[PDB]
């Protein structure tokens, strides 16, 4: 799709040879295929170039200190305040695969594991009977005229 | 869902489906701008690679595969084998009211009556304590309740001695081999951590004392209720149906 | 003799001659990493043998490269003792010094070029500690060693394939070290064809063709030139007398003038020497003897070169014609005696549909869709390129020694001479020579350990480095790039970072018994990648061959799924060179027992002849009698004296050092055994560490060397104990100049195990005692004086009870829970996150709501324990809350809100509870805190008095080392003259300011002023790094705020319940727990504390049992006496004579130890550690016999049968027949009753299918399964089976309905729709199949 | 005899 | 081996006599858990055949069916007829040796209480309501299978049948995988279905191939029974009295003869020597 795009603004008359004019488009058609696309969550692509200048750097740190590299020395040279080299590595994970075997053997996978603290615990279904029990007590212990009052408001 | 350590997880299917959406949004961008036979007919190849991989991955070709260097578990894997939906989650399942224990022998009961050990059997009867603490009214509310369960009254004792008295009990022990796999006590409480049985129908189980892991069950309904006095109490089947010889030998 | 084995004895009954010394016991592992980070410099052994056979790397367009010249291994940067805490793993930094050297193209060798050699750090390394385990994540972990197949060639033959005839197939395989396969297989119409990597197949000559040759240069090598003669008139021929060898007769074969053969008869050997005698050579033949035969070589006519026929074609009667008319005589045709030398290539060459070189080249191609230049390039990249394929000299050497070459040296590159070779030899074996080896013999297995295996994907690693060295050479500019900027430092160590810690291998350590953790780093698996797996095993895989003797143990192993596997390897083998198994031998000369020892290798084993250990010796002699029971090539027979060449070492050696220890094994069967030294290694240490009374000896050899005790390095007197360090003083001739020459020995506490079993060391030295080089300077978890320890000794009878010892199971005393005998301790971890949310950044303080007083009671201001409370489950230990996204409720509580003036929370209960069941103390704390984030009360706290923790224990090395070098200023001063009232009265400081002379006393100016300063420039710095790795952050996860982690510790007691065993397998669950009354007891009046049952005898067939009760019995009744003699306190020389008399018993005991050197004190400690009873040592087969037991159970003054009476708690009176009563080791096992009872009433869910999780750190319920299900229909029981599937599992608007009903006192049914099944529904509706429910 | 659209393409 | 084992358990065991033992525990020890693998498999793939019966009619009414007879054929008394007839219904009316004499109206239970009238009598015969000839839609019926063992009685009308069978099939089978013709005794020969000829010798000579023997005593019940092939030669006779600890039956089995019930001269005709066969005439007497 980039080199069909490409052809119609090839122009000859700049004289020099195909290959390399070429060369730029289809690369740039690739990357935003990258971005968009072929990725867990669509991460924008202002994201993806600080990553890139990030993870190169991180292997220069490792051969220039010839240690491991510390956060704060990072967001010197990534020219960032260190909140938001702070804020950068908290997206940088893909899902782990929720039919992975965290057991030894084929026995158990991650599926069938996972909890669940959305629907209820039981008992609380048999609180909110009764807490709905007395309050219909009590306003039958209510004067009459008051009685219609609370109940809509 | 997010995960316990605050990152994600997805199932398998959910990236093959941005298989055949992506696929599809590039060939409704191609056909408006014509491109040559040999672009578009290779398009039509990958569908019916995508297509295949929402129905199926490891049977055309060679799988489509994640970032684990794996097979994608496809939809037909999830009725396909003992490892799909159907001998694991719909014919065998988990039960609840449920429990297990080391298993040892104590010869001081009668045939029907087997061990149960105290602090397992206040779980195991957790709906029966509340309701009768509330018909006592010992218990003002059902959360008063739960809050007196760990204070530890001795009619706490009193009331579960009271509800476990002639309420059957399931004993199982993996594997199952025929059908005295699973038979039905009443129970007698001692205090200790282990579950105690009848020393004569060890050999009904082709069990022996060398530490096993014996299940229990508990029969919720009022016909269940019935149904272990009625059919699976250990005198009610003295005769093993393999052939018309009791399987209660002095072992 | 070393002064441990002088402060307890062990009697002995050995017999035969104990010849070589226990090896240090974890060779395999030890001298295996040592291979892989020492620098080798020609002969390559680890990591050296990585980069030559990758480095230089010419650049893809031609022009530079780079050598790689030295490496280095840096300082490690952390130790071991804290990466236990921070969980990282140690390693050292990998460091290479690499040269990139560029030629130019201009100039013929233009060296002339940019020259920038640096240092470049690429990956980390793990390294060993000194007992064998790494850590991982901070985890002990051990790599277990792999078996598999060998390289080199491999012949068989698998029978049952073509069963229409039931033909023999004989079919050979080449298997190389790494890259692509060969295969050579046959058919049921004889013919050889080839495989490559099992595609389709593939007749022979199309290699052959494609290795440059033709049918002349190929048939030369298989089939003779059997040429003929027309001599003008007729047809002639040559012959050797072996030729017609069992032939027909179709002419007369005769001679010039002595017909030897007449029409159709044989040729016996008479007619052979027949024409041996005259030697007639020129046969006179009929020219219809040529048919039958076919043309070997392309014959041409000599005016057109056109053939009159082709090589490999069946010659007639008009081209024999021919080719007379057109002028030839001599004709040359191949050899067919099929059953001799016979063609099954000849039939190949006519199926073959490609006909010359490059036409086999593209069939080929085309076997593994869509050129000459692929097809001519990709052959040559199979068996030529060195990158993709290598056979590995070890490869090699097998390979040369299966073809009866001659050189061990070669290449790993295969040569066209050698793939013929074997080729002529498999064509050899179908007549009949030869024949084929098999998979059981050691000689085609190998073991693989550490050091050869790390190498293997640390070469890949320098694959993943390859495809990018390439990219950035040769179109990157050429002068500017420094070569440390494109080497990439990632994926070098990503790779084998994929090692340590995915791998089938990289098990988990095994601490929880000293004997469980060195039975783990000697096991020899066969999982893992290329080798074998566990379901496609097989049958002949698992069977015990007879070249298992001596190198593998056939008793020590599994009997789950993986019962032929797992094996170890025996005591004293060893791994050759190349890699082969190795058992020692003594060698025979003349009948003659030598002192000389020979390491065998796999094969040669069969080529001699070796006698047993129980072989009797006569005293430096020979054997006594004529026939020796021996075993020769496979086989078990018997042999003369004179022809017998070696003899076993030691009779230890069938059996390896897991089942060495039970005593008595020679009388047991094999199936008992196999649990036996399995039952020991789930031994979990007990509270007190007693010594077993009857073992093998090898408890000092399995303690000293396993590590977990400490061991001496230098002898001499040791100054100062405490509970956590001691220190020693190294005699004077062992001290170096350089040192001033005390030790400092720490001891490791309190610290987790990895079954979670306690680990602490406690020193058994006193004040001012020797100790010689090498002892035990401090005992173990499970030892005692240096010896194995891992149960107690008990008092044990034999009798049916009430039922309470029913079947196996086994009964107890309250005795041995009052003495504690059976009690451990377990410390378990807890641990809790502080995150941030989206909402907001949780915390931790101990402000929490829904709280009483109760639960607030014991913490401090941040939420934490104080070190030392006791705890209950249902209480706290981190107060953790959490920001609670506001979200509204159903208006019943709104209402009541506005009753009461309900205060609302935006904090909600998110903190860590103790789990229940669990009730201890809690012992430990610590606080890890990120970087920047201010440091928190209990941060601070807690860092101040790790400060002062390590501060004031470092300086205590410059206390007392610095002393010794504070002496000698004074043996300086002594020379010119101690100053003795210029010394001492006035303080140390003012020693340079005395009364002083020439040069002698001005260079003591240079030496007093630079060790206050070079003294002071060492300890500064180990100072501050060390308070900087504290008062410094933590470099921790993404999203994790502060983690506290706290450790608390449980006692655990003796439950009914608690699984038990013996030493031979009889297992055990303790039934009850008994007062002391009613258990039996004897005429004296001690009671007995264990009793089972006595039916498990005889169909276990362990009479080993029975026969380790007896010596028990003795063992304590030689002890009673000197408990008998200590506190009614008679004399010294009483005593010395009771034990000599004791325990110098035997007839034809091995060794020999007189106490009459000893000194009188010495008698007077050996009389303390021999209170409790006396040991006695019995090795594996060279035990003890029952004329010898009795002889010391007279000693005793108890029956000699040692089957006493009793009398019954109960009833007050006399058994009816006496029982054998005596001592038995036990132990018991880490399946203890807490692990195990697990119960669930109302908890969690899954998330996709609503039903109950499994496991009891997640609450979770059994499974109910399909066995069970089917067991329910033949009940009957309709209603039941109704909640098991839909009512306890499933129905969300059914489930609750039921937890409602059984409050309110009505336990009724209502069924639903199984949300499995609804599932089921929307999948198949997915599937394009329109699945819908008919109604009534 | 091939079906992987890998080398379908290539041809 | 041609040396196991000759001393014992209390005396020692020599060291390669131990390692040869090892071989009877692993060889054994790997087998128990295989074959626990496949007998799971074989007792789910028996439950799934067999799921659809109960027991859905009382009495289909259907006519005869199987025969009853014992096992014992071979050896001694194996299975009684009694054992095996037990917990079954009468298939028909079925009679006692005197004549006429009906003990049930075509179906009666037959427990223990009736076995003892079989048991008084000589009866060896005995027709039994089967499975096979049930005819009920769907199902199969309680006079088809009779008494429950697992009870002891009749069975109710809707308990279970084919778990219940193939539940204790599939148990055991853990533990599954570990001439001159003598007779006992003397007795009555009975042998029917026969054609046999005088010999030249003049005994009984076996010219028919479903001829096989029983042994009887003086009742009509069977003993013992042996087979007997074609080509064979006795040297008694049916429907007398023999002698015991007696071989009656006396042949070459090696041999598969080519005996001749026709008497006459045998020629040398449409047998030609070089055109149908050869003669390789025997080497010794020269006949
Ligand atoms: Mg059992
Ligand atoms: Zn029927």
């Amino acid at each position: 799709i980039g080199l069909m795009k490409a052809v119609d603004k090839f122009e000859y008359r700049r004289g020099y040879k195909f290959s390399t004019y070429a060369t730029w488009w289809i690369r740039q058609a690739i990357t935003r295929s990258i971005a968009d696309q072929a990725r867990t969550i669509r991460i924008p692509v202002h994201m993806i170039e600080t990553i890139n200048k990030l993870n190169r750097i991180s292997r220069q740190m490792l051969q220039e200190m010839g240690r491991e590299p510390t956060p704060e020395e990072l967001a010197e040279r990534m020219l960032m305040p260190e909140d938001k080299i702070r804020k950068v590595l908290k997206i940088a994970k893909e899902p782990i695969s929720m039919e992975t075997p965290i057991g030894d053997d084929e026995d158990s996978h991650l599926g069938d594991f996972i909890e669940d603290t959305t629907l209820e615990l039981p008992l609380d279904s048999a609180t909110t009977e009764s807490l709905r029990a007395a309050t219909h007590d009590v306003l039958a212990g209510l004067t009459a005229r008051e009685a219609k009052v609370l109940r809509m408001r | 869902v997010p995960l316990d350590g605050g990152r994600f997880a997805t199932s398998d299917l959910n990236d093959l489906y941005r298989r055949v959406i992506n696929r599809n949004n590039r060939l409704k961008r191609l056909l408006d701008l014509a491109a040559p036979d040999i672009i578009v007919r290779n398009e039509k190849r990958m569908l019916q690679e995508a297509v295949d991989a929402l129905l199926d991955n490891g049977r055309r070709g060679r799988a489509i595969t994640g970032s684990n260097k794996r097979p994608l578990k496809s939809l037909a894997d999830m009725i396909k084998g003992k490892q799909g939906r159907f001998r694991q989650n719909l014919l065998g399942k988990r039960v609840d009211y449920s429990g297990r224990s080391v298993i040892t022998v104590g010869p001081y009961l009668r045939l029907h009556q087997c061990g149960l050990p105290k602090k397992m059997a206040l779980e195991l009867f957790k709906p029966f304590i509340y309701g009768k603490l509330e018909l006592r009214g010992l218990a003002t509310t059902i959360k008063a309740a739960k809050k007196m369960v760990e204070r530890e009254e001795a009619v706490v004792w009193d009331i579960l001695d009271e509800v476990i008295r002639e309420h059957p009990v399931l004993l199982n022990r993996a594997p199952t081999l025929h059908r005295l796999g699973i038979q039905a006590f009443e129970p007698v409480l001692i205090e200790g951590k282990a579950i105690q049985l009848h020393p004569l129908v060890c050999a009904a189980y082709n069990a022996d004392f060398d530490g096993d892991q014996m299940a229990v069950h508990v029969p919720l309904t009022l016909e269940a209720q019935l149904e272990a006095r009625a059919l699976m109490m250990s005198t009610n089947n003295i005769l093993s149906p393999a052939n018309g010889e009791p399987i209660i030998v002095p072992s | 003799y070393s002064y441990t084995e002088k402060k307890r004895i062990r009697k002995d009954f050995g017999k035969r001659p104990q010849v070589l010394d226990v090896p240090y016991l974890l060779s395999i592992q030890l001298d295996s990493f040592q291979k892989f980070i020492e620098q080798d410099p020609e002969g390559q052994y680890g990591l050296e043998a990585a980069f030559r056979s990758v480095f230089p790397i010419q650049s893809y367009s031609g022009n530079s490269e780079l050598q790689y010249v030295s490496y280095r291994l840096g300082e490690p940067v952390f130790d071991v003792q804290e990466c236990q805490i921070r969980g990282v793993t140690y390693s050292a930094p990998l460091r290479v010094k690499l040269r990139l050297v560029i030629y130019e193209r201009e100039a013929p060798e233009g060296t002339v070029k940019d020259i920038k050699e640096q240092e470049v750090y690429m990956g980390e390394i793990p390294l060993m500690t000194d007992n064998g385990t790494f850590v991982i994540n901070g985890t002990e972990r051990v790599i277990v060693s792999q078996l598999h197949r060998s390289p080199g060639v491999f012949f068989d033959s698998d029978k049952g394939k073509t069963h229409s005839s039931g033909k023999v197939l004989y079919n050979a395989r080449i298997i190389p070290y790494r890259g692509s396969w060969l295969d050579f297989e046959f058919d049921p119409k004889d013919n050889l064809f080839v495989r490559i990597d099992r595609r389709r197949k593939l007749p022979a000559t199309i290699i052959l063709r494609a290795l440059n040759y033709t049918t002349e240069q190929i048939l030369d090598l298989f089939f003779e030139k059997v040429i003929f003669e027309i001599r003008d008139n007729k047809l002639q021929m040559e012959l050797v007398p072996e030729r017609l060898r069992g032939e027909t007769a179709s002419f007369d074969i005769e001679a010039n003038g002595k017909v030897y053969v007449e029409k159709g008869r044989r040729i016996t050997a008479r007619h052979i020497r027949q024409l041996e005698k005259d030697d007639v050579k020129l046969i006179e033949v009929p020219v219809e003897y040529i048919a039958g035969k076919v043309v070997a070589k392309d014959y041409i006519d000599e005016s057109t070169g056109e053939l009159i026929c082709a090589a490999n074609m069946e010659l007639s009667l008009d081209l024999l014609a021919k080719l007379s008319q057109s002028g030839h005589k001599r004709i040359e045709t191949l050899f067919t005696n099929d059953l001799d030398h016979g063609p099954y290539i000849s039939e190949t060459l006519r199926v073959d549909p490609t006909n010359d070189r490059l036409s086999a080249l593209v069939e080929i191609y085309r076997m593994m869709g869509e050129t000459r230049e692929a097809a001519e390039s990709l052959f040559e990249n199979l068996f030529f390129s060195e990158d993709r394929y290598d056979l590995s000299a070890v490869g090699r050497m097998k390979f040369n020694r299966s073809l009866l070459r001659e050189e061990i040296e070669g290449s790993g590159i295969l040569s066209k001479d050698d793939i013929i070779d074997v080729m002529k030899k498999l064509i050899d074996i179908r007549n009949g020579k030869g024949e084929v080896d098999d998979i059981d013999h050691l000689g085609n297995r190998r073991i693989r350990s550490v050091g050869e295996m790390a190498e293997n994907q640390f070469r890949v690693g320098l694959v993943r480095v390859e495809r990018a060295v390439k990219e950035r050479l040769s179109l990157g500019d050429l002068d500017t790039l420094m070569p440390q900027d494109m080497i990439n430092a990632k994926p070098i160590s990503a790779a084998v970072k994929e090692f340590f810690g995915s791998s089938q291998l990289s098990q988990f350590m095994v601490q929880n018994n000293p004997l469980s953790e060195i039975t783990h780093k000697r096991r020899i698996s066969a999982l893992g990648p290329g080798g074998l797996t566990r379901e496609r095993a097989g049958f002949e895989v698992r069977d015990v061959h007879p070249t298992h003797y001596g190198r593998v143990c056939p008793i020590e192993t599994p009997e789950g799924p993986n019962i032929g596997l797992i094996n170890s390897l025996s005591v004293y083998a060893q791994t050759n060179e190349y890699g082969f198994l190795e058992t020692p031998y003594r060698k025979v000369t003349d009948g003659v027992v030598t002192d000389e020892i020979h390491y065998l290798s796999a094969i040669e084993e069969g080529n001699y002849v070796i006698a047993q250990a129980n072989s009797n010796l006569d005293e430096e002699g020979h054997f006594v009698e004529d026939l020796v029971t021996c075993r020769s090539k496979g086989e078990s027979s018997l042999f003369s004296r004179d022809q017998v060449d070696y003899m076993d070492v030691s009779t230890q050696q069938v059996v390896s050092v897991g089942a060495s220890l039970i005593p008595f094994l020679e009388h047991d069967d094999a199936n008992r055994a196999l649990m036996g030294a399995n039952m020991q290694r789930q031994a979990v240490p007990t509270l007190r560490a007693d010594k077993p009374l009857v073992g093998t000896g090898m408890e000092r050899a399995v303690a000293v060397d396993s590590g977990v005790t400490a061991v001496a390095k230098r002898g001499g007197v040791v100054q100062y104990v405490d509970a956590s360090r001691i220190v020693i003083k190294v005699n004077e001739d062992e001290m170096y100049p350089g040192e001033a020459g005390i030790d400092i020995y720490n001891l490791t506490k309190y610290t987790r195990s990895n079954q979670n079993t306690c680990i602490n060391q406690m020193p058994c030295v006193s004040l001012g005692e020797p100790v010689e080089r090498g002892d035990v300077l401090a005992d173990g978890p499970s030892t005692d004086l240096g010896e194995l320890a891992l149960g107690q000794n008990m008092r044990v009878a034999f009798m049916p009870w009430n039922g309470y010892n029913f079947e196996d199971s086994i009964l107890v005393s309250e005795r041995v829970v009052q003495e504690d005998r059976f009690t451990t301790i377990h410390i378990q971890e807890l641990a809790c996150v502080s995150r941030d949310t989206k909402l907001g950044p949780e915390e931790i303080t101990a402000d929490i709501p829904n709280v009483g007083e109760a639960a607030l009671s014991k913490l401090d201001e941040s939420g934490i324990v104080y070190i030392g409370a006791e705890v209950t489950g249902g209480d706290i230990l981190v107060g953790k809350v959490t920001p609670k996204g506001e979200t509204q409720l159903t208006p019943e509580e709104k209402l009541l809100r506005a009753i009461f003036g309900e205060k609302a929370s935006d904090v909600k209960d998110s903190s860590l509870r103790v789990p229940n069941g669990v009730s201890g103390t809690v012992i430990d704390v610590q606080v890890f805190t990120r970087d920047g984030v201010e440091k928190d009360k209990r941060a601070l706290e807690i860092e101040e008095m790790q400060l002062k923790q390590a501060k004031k224990d470092l300086s205590e090395e410059l206390q007392i080392l610095e002393a010794g070098l504070f002496s000698r200023i004074r043996a300086v001063l002594v020379a010119g003259g101690v100053e003795a009232e210029k010394l001492d009265k006035l303080p140390r400081d003012r020693w340079l300011e005395l009364g002083l002379t020439d040069e002698e006393k001005q260079n003591q100016l240079e030496q007093l002023a630079e060790q206050y300063d070079e003294l002071k420039h060492e300890f500064e710095k180990k100072l501050e790094a060390k308070r900087r790795k504290i008062t410094q952050g933590d470099d921790l996860a993404p999203g994790v705020l502060k983690i506290v982690k706290v450790y608390l510790a449980v006692k655990r007691r003796i439950q009914p319940g608690d699984k038990m065993a013996g030493r031979h397998g009889n297992k055990g669950v303790i039934s009850k727990i008994n007062p002391i009354e009613d258990m039996p007891y004897d005429e004296n009046g001690t009671p007995v504390d264990i009793v089972l049952n006595p039916l498990g005898v005889p169909s276990r067939m362990n009479i080993g049992q029975i026969l380790e009760t007896h010596l028990g019995m003795a063992a304590k009744g030689i002890g009673d006496k000197i408990n008998a003699m200590l506190k009614q306190q008679q004399e010294v020389a009483k005593l010395r004579e009771f034990i000599q008399r004791a325990y110098d018993l035997g007839a034809d005991v091995r060794q020999k130890v007189d106490l009459s050197t000893f000194s009188d004190e010495e008698v007077m400690r050996l009389a303390e550690n021999l209170r409790k009873g006396m040991p006695i040592a019995t090795p594996v087969f060279d035990g003890a016999k029952e004329a010898e037991i009795k002889e010391l159970l007279k000693l005793g003054d108890l029956p000699t049968s040692g089957q006493i009476r009793l009398y019954d708690g109960r009833t007050g009176e006399q058994f009816e027949r006496p029982v054998t009563v005596g001592y038995m080791y036990m132990l018991k096992l880490n399946h203890l009753v807490d692990d195990k009872m697990h119960a669930r009433s109302t908890g969690s869910y899954s998330l996709v299918t609503q039903q109950p999780l499994g496991g009891k750190a997640q609450f979770g319920g059994q499974r109910f399964g399909e066995m069970e299900v089917w067991a329910l229909e033949a009940y009957g029981a309709a209603y039941t089976l109704q909640e098991m599937l839909t009512v306890k599992s499933d129905d969300v608007n059914g489930r609750t309905k039921m937890y409602k009903n059984i409050v309110d006192g009505n336990h009724q049914m209502e069924p639903g729709m199984p949300e499995s099944f609804n599932v089921l529904l929307k999948e198949i509706r997915s599937l394009g199949i329109n699945i819908e429910l008919e109604d009534e | 005899r091939t079906t992987d659209p890998v080398r379908m393409y290539m041809r | 081996i041609e040396t196991p084992i000759t001393a014992n358990f209390r005396e020692g065991l020599n060291v390669l006599q131990y390692f040869i033992s090892t071989h009877g525990a692993r060889k054994g020890l790997a087998d128990t858990a295989l074959k626990t693998a496949n007998s799971g498999y074989l007792t789910r793939r028996l439950v799934d055949v067999a799921q659809d019966l109960v027991v859905t009619e009382d009495d289909c009414g259907t006519h005869e069916g199987i025969m009853m007879t014992p096992v014992i054929e071979g050896g001694d008394v194996k299975e009684p007829l009694r054992d095996r007839v037990l917990g079954r219904v009468t298939a028909e009316d079925v009679l006692k040796p005197g004549t006429a004499d009906i003990l049930v109206p075509r179906n009666t239970l037959l427990h223990e209480q009736w076995c003892d009238l079989l048991e008084e009598n000589s009866v060896d015969a005995v027709k039994v309501r089967s499975v096979v000839s049930c005819d009920t839609d769907f199902g199969v019926c309680a006079h088809c299978y009779g008494r429950d063992l697992a009870r002891g009685h009749i069975i109710n009308k809707g308990e279970a049948i084919g778990v219940i069978a193939a539940q204790s099939i599939g148990e055991p089978g853990t533990q599954l995988t570990m001439s001159s013709i003598q007779v006992k005794n003397k007795g009555s020969i009975k042998l029917s279905n026969v054609k046999s000829v005088v010999n030249s010798s003049g005994k009984l000579v076996i010219t028919s191939r479903n001829t096989e023997l029983k042994l009887i005593d003086e009742f009509g019940r069977t003993k013992e029974s042996y087979k007997v092939p074609y080509g064979a030669v006795l040297a008694k006779g049916d429907g007398e009295q023999v002698a015991g600890g007696e071989t009656v039956a006396n042949w070459d089995p090696h041999t598969m003869p080519v005996i001749t019930e026709v008497s006459g001269f045998v020629r040398f005709t449409d047998m030609i020597d070089g055109q149908t066969i050869t003669r390789q005439t025997d080497e010794l007497t020269g006949l």
